[PDB]
């Protein structure tokens, strides 16, 4: 009982309000084979957006699943099928995005910037 | 550095006053608590100390009737013992 | 507490714990000034349940009190426990309050454990002392899979400093004597004390220091359980 | 898995914090549609008033038989609301605040909205 | 003979700390001091160099 | 589909912050409703007391076969709770507190009710 | 047809932050035939909690429904079967609290006094 | 009817920002073995991470559920079978943990230190 | 008898105020405490040096 864990991470993160303004970023993808690779980090350096805080994806017309992953932390975030929702995510000053699907489709996908709690159109 | 001389003159006062108060005041040992239960239902209690004078420490008494319910063998004590019978504190 | 119990008997425990919050009777540091108006002075406890304290035979007897083949059917009747507070009444009253010692009461005196895990063959494995605390004791508990072992399976255990430098980089049997001029017998096999009262480990003035234990040999979920014993103030 | 990258992204700005002024809310149906696409232009009240934005949007689908669509024009956001429910929805606006309403129903619906200008989270019951 | 920056022999003093001394400060905090850090640099050189 | 705007909408005022005096609620209750609206006028309390509005809603349909509406007046929201559950809504509310409520059970349910003054969020168990 | 009500109570809440701490309070419930009544009346005069906001409600092998009471206000809180969840309570500086269920059971639950939003581990 | 309580366990909790930053901590647990115990009272000693508030817990390949309880406290947070959340905890400054599961599983988990709203991202 | 025809010692005041009032197997813990064993069967020590 209660083995014990030997090693884990630990990753500063974005979770305050930014100098400029609430500012988000269209992504729309387009998978088609395999994954799609998302960098912000030149916006990071050249004065823009100041760290991705929030996701908003939209899949109502895509029949699988969507997933969004973070190198830095590892958190993989899996929107469902035919609903749209805003997710509260773990991500660094470095803003690398791996965006996959199953096969096909395109997503409109907004990073947020600041705090919006999660929702999910439909449930069930 | 000047500063290291308060800090050296508020120990002297500090253990001038702890001379007073081992000397001029009173050790007392009084029961706060005491409680039997059965583990099976609840085995985290809490402890509602006296709120009295300069707490030195607690001391905690616990006794237990195990009983070994098996058809043929036994069982051994292990090397922690009844060290074991308060899990936290 | 009995060494065996049969099958069908009930064997009587009793044990004695001393929470401690002044240093000793005669060193009033870490000592609690409880004539405060809204007190939340509090004592959590937590018992042994038909879960934790009867082991199986190849099981982890660490948590356990008993051990056998008939630990399957072992259970309590009961748990009886009695609270009983020391403390000093009659403070003296002078002209502008309460004359008290200041700054030992401002001092906590802390007991602390952990677990740590990773342990391999022939790599030093440290534990780092926290910046904060004044350490005055360490207690070791290389739980090596279920399986306790009288120092046949460490290489050696150290307090190494920031920069590389040991302090006391010993054999398991010469730690065991170091250990016997200051409580007189040893501990139970596995268990490893450390004695830092006349100097504490402070680690804010002289580096950061760490504890090492070199294992031999490393079984899976094998652990370090490690108990602490410092000084805590503001200063 | 191959990994690929995209050319370009886009960036605009909002309005997710409190007002000078207090708390808006904006009425807009007499929207029975069935068949088109309605606009909310609210770039009038903008600026003849000091109504500086939309934050939030509460859509009323509880007698509506089909889902419910608001486009966002500068973002792209597209927010459709579910068959026969009803809750409140953040949205991400710029100052050119403009609007584009659609449906799938069963003929007109009549459905009630309401620009919050505010922050309230989601909730869809 | 007295030196007014003189700690001992510079090859045994130099990387001891102060008596007190639980935490050493830096000897300089444009951002903060900055005649302060030159004279904390002359004032080493000469226990260094004896006057 | 087309794009075609709208002629007018209106723009009432609200109670989204922090009250001056304490968080407070309000009760409604002994509600055997076979008439089916039923009006609650909280301007009584408002300015006899410090009861300076109603920001979000309580209400509590757990023995309750049909639905529940409740309706604010200057604002025409019209937030209605499901069958067998309870939750907090947030309300569009101004500050002539006014409120109708309106039933589809199998008869009066007696639906205790809360106006509960601060800000609470949406969640409808 | 167009009916006016007669008489509603007004109660003072406890929605702010306290001065102490963060303060829950595990009070793990067996009822087994009737009811359960929890008195907190002690706590908030003798220094302790200071007012409880949230509940956490814990049923997971519970296989009724979990009802909990407010005397001063009336609401009556009621958890689902197999669900855990937080719970957000009006309540009076008088904190008693009314806990009921169907018929056995234990369950633990925690008086938070801080503000926590919603949530129910399954829903539908 | 009207049975009053004997015991509750008052205890202080982490519910505010910290000054240092938002910092989670990733601590992929591998089960199939036994329970699985996580001790983080050495990064809060250690100048890191000052206490757990909010849990993310990834079950989107798993087939049973997810257990994790507080010792401290008692709370025990159960995520369910294919799901993915965020999940306030109530925890100590000790941060010691106790993951279980039904059977197997790899399953990523962020100790996040700072409030995040609950959510669950598909329910029922 | 050891302690088993005891309820309580104790030590009272003015105030009939126990100062110490313990079970007899807590009165002979506090007797280890400074001699390390026991007093013989029956034998009961109170320290206040």
């Amino acid at each position: 009982m209660a083995n014990q864990q030997i090693g884990g991470s630990t990753v500063t993160y974005n979770g305050a309000i930014p100098m400029g303004g609430p500012v988000a970023i269209n992504s729309v993808i387009e998978i088609a084979g395999t994954e799609v690779l998302v960098d912000l980090k030149l916006d990071y350096a050249t004065g823009k957006i100041s760290g991705v805080q929030t996701l908003y994806i939209d899949l109502r017309d895509f029949l699988g699943d969507v997933t969004v992953t973070m190198p830095d932390t590892g958190q993989r975030i899996t929107a469902r099928a035919g609903t749209q929702g805003y997710y509260p995510v773990l991500s660094t000053n470095l803003m690398k995005f791996i965006v996959s699907a199953t096969i096909d489709g395109k997503f409109p996908m907004n990073f947020i910037n600041f705090p919006i709690a999660l929702g999910v159109w439909p449930s069930g | 550095q000047q500063a290291a001389l308060r800090n050296q003159q508020a120990m002297a006062a500090n253990l001038q006053a702890r001379q007073i108060v081992l000397q001029q005041s009173y050790p007392v040992i009084q029961q706060v608590e005491t409680q039997t239960f059965d583990p099976a239902n609840r085995s985290v209690f809490d402890v509602t100390p006296a709120n009295v004078g300069i707490v030195k420490g607690f001391l905690v008494k616990v006794t237990a009737a195990i009983k070994n319910n098996h058809a043929t063998e036994a069982v051994a004590l292990t090397d922690f013992g009844p060290a074991n019978l308060v899990q936290r504190v | 507490a009995p060494a065996t119990i049969a099958a069908g008997a009930t064997g009587e425990l009793t044990m004695y714990y001393w929470v401690p919050l002044a240093y000793s009777e005669t060193d009033l540091t870490g000592a609690v000034l409880a004539n405060v108006p809204q007190s939340k002075q509090r004592l959590k406890l937590e018992f042994a349940n038909n879960n934790t304290a009867f082991a199986a035979v190849g099981a982890n007897p660490l948590e356990a009190i008993y051990q056998g083949a008939g630990a399957a059917d072992c259970e309590f009747e009961e748990i009886s426990y009695t609270v009983y507070q020391s403390y000093l009444d009659q403070l003296p009253v002078g002209q502008n309050g309460y004359i008290l010692p200041l700054i030992d009461l401002s001092t906590l005196y802390n007991l602390e454990n952990s677990a740590q895990a990773g342990l391999t063959p022939n790599v030093d494995f440290v534990v780092q002392y926290a910046n904060l605390y004044r350490y005055l004791s360490t207690i070791a508990v290389f739980d090596n899979g279920g399986s306790f072992n009288a120092g046949t399976d460490i290489n050696y255990l150290s307090q190494r400093t920031a920069n590389f430098s040991d302090t006391r980089k010993l054999d398991p049997k010469t730690w065991a004597a170091q250990t016997r001029r200051r409580i007189a017998t040893d501990f139970p096999k596995g268990v490893y004390y450390c004695d830092n009262r006349d100097k504490p480990i402070y680690t804010l003035q002289y580096g950061n220091v760490g504890f090492v234990v070199n294992p031999k040999t490393v079984n899976q979920n094998a652990r370090l359980l490690m108990g602490y014993e410092y000084f805590t103030s503001r200063t | 898995n191959v990994n690929n990258p995209n050319q370009m992204t886009v960036t605009p700005v909002y309005n997710g914090c409190d007002s000078g002024e207090g708390p808006q809310s904006v009425r807009g149906y007499f929207d029975a549609v069935a068949g088109e696409n309605v606009k909310y232009d609210l770039t009038y009240l903008a600026d003849t008033q000091g109504f500086t934005g939309v934050q939030c949007i509460y859509i009323d689908n509880a007698e509506n038989d089909g889902a419910f669509e608001i486009d966002v024009e500068e973002t792209g956001q597209r927010i459709k609301c579910p068959a026969g429910k009803q809750g409140y929805f953040p949205l991400l606006v710029p100052g050119r605040a403009k609007f584009v309403a659609r449906h799938l129903g069963s003929g007109k619906k009549s459905v009630p909205l309401f620009f919050l200008n505010f922050t309230i989270a989601q909730g869809v019951w | 003979q007295v030196a007014s920056n003189w700690e001992g022999p510079p090859y045994m003093t130099y990387n001891q700390p102060q008596a007190g001394s639980v935490t050493l400060p830096v000897a300089g905090y444009i951002s903060s001091q900055l005649n302060n850090y030159a004279e904390s640099l002359n004032d080493y050189l000469a226990s260094q160099a004896g006057v």
